[PDB]
């Protein structure tokens, strides 16, 4: 059982656009109960992002059609579109639960006090995947996953504020996603704008704290913050 | 229509 | 579930980009042992084209990487890149065998003498899916599937020459794929060129015979014939 | 390089 082969597998699977294989390899790496390098973290994130991403994209297409045919008033067709939506939801939720279990029982658990970058990165993932659950949940189940999403982002934001520079890509990326959560999930546009503007402004104030290694990644997330802000206003 | 981290 | 529901599932799956579900739906439709409408044929074809397409694309990426690392001389890495290629091959081969079985046992079988369009369409698919098998085969296995592909295209070509106008999309599409077969598989560039040039010239000679329902598909293919011709010369 | 029917 060779950790380096599993990582190489993941790199191969990514190149061949086989994201299930990539997720499986990186899951297996995580299960070895040893910390992930930066490259390994991203390999895990990219893998599950695509696996869940294809279901999210399918669910939107299906929901969108469900709306139109629901209005059209043809049951037999409506039942089948709805059943298909449910089938995709179950897939999506299974992927989210899979990631969350890795996060809670391996990745967040094994972060030491000083591994701030990793804690924020993982807590942000935890917020993201509960947010993906929130996108498709209704009733009490929605309320629960929304609370969980909020608690993950909230904690990640505390750690980021205290221990990372305003221009740090991971901190910026969290502000980005957390603000999206505020707008789309909590329907709190004021809170969303405040977070995105603050994060953007704070990065700009300390713009000289950019290393050439982070310049490109930070400035690009900053554009996204601004893009969202322009849209929301 | 808001965009999250790619 | 009714035939009508399976077809609607196929249409939904297509919009959701879930080509496995699309193939499974259309497979069930085929197994009802009744002829396929025009829309149904295309649904079946688009479905499997994407399913196999994703493997062909992955195979090329992996094969290309195998050649570069093969030159590199690291056995551990070579073995697993090799094994990964083989895993994808098996998937691709299973998909082709699945389609071919549908074609031989249901679709071609159920074509009456006057259903020329259907016969050509299906025999072209048969040629295509043996061609895809030929892409990854070596030795005697390659020779066998190449013979099979040639046989299918050849028959389709005789029927299309005899029963379809030179401007007919299905006839043009066959000339396109058959000429690709000559070039890429048979390594017979003169035969490839002759077929593509003849088909294009014949369509131009009788270009007045385009119908408002087909001009679009037909003209698109004519471009592609010319594109290939330009490249091959 | 050669393009088959889309």
């Amino acid at each position: 059982v060779d950790r380096e082969q599993l990582v190489q597998k993941a790199r191969l699977a990514e190149q061949a656009e086989r994201y299930d294989d990539m997720a499986a390899a990186m899951k297996n790496v995580t299960e070895l109960n040893e910390p992930l390098s930066n490259e390994e973290r991203n390999l895990l994130s990219v893998a599950y992002k695509n696996v869940v991403g294809a279901r999210r994209s399918s669910w939107r297409v299906i929901s969108s059609i469900e709306q139109k045919t629901s209005a059209d008033g043809n049951e037999k067709k409506i039942e089948m579109v709805r059943a298909y939506r449910e089938k995709i939801e179950k897939e999506l939720e299974a992927v989210c639960q899979d990631v969350l279990s890795l996060l809670d029982n391996y990745l967040i658990k094994n972060c030491s006090e000083t591994q701030y970058e990793s804690k924020v990165f993982y807590l942000k993932m935890k917020g993201d995947y509960y947010r993906y659950l929130a996108e498709v949940a209704t009733g009490e189940k929605r309320a629960t996953v929304v609370e969980s999403s909020e608690k993950a982002y909230s904690e990640a934001h505390e750690i980021s504020k205290e221990h990372m520079q305003p221009t740090h890509p991971i901190r910026l990326g969290l502000a980005l996603n957390y603000s999206v959560f505020y707008y789309e999930i909590q329907n709190a546009p004021e809170q969303a704008c405040h977070l995105a503007k603050t994060a953007f402004d704070d990065a700009i104030a300390e713009l000289d704290t950019l290393n050439e290694d982070s310049y490109k990644d930070s400035t690009l997330i900053m554009q996204l913050l601004r893009d969202n802000l322009t849209l929301w206003t | 229509r808001a965009i999250s981290l790619p």
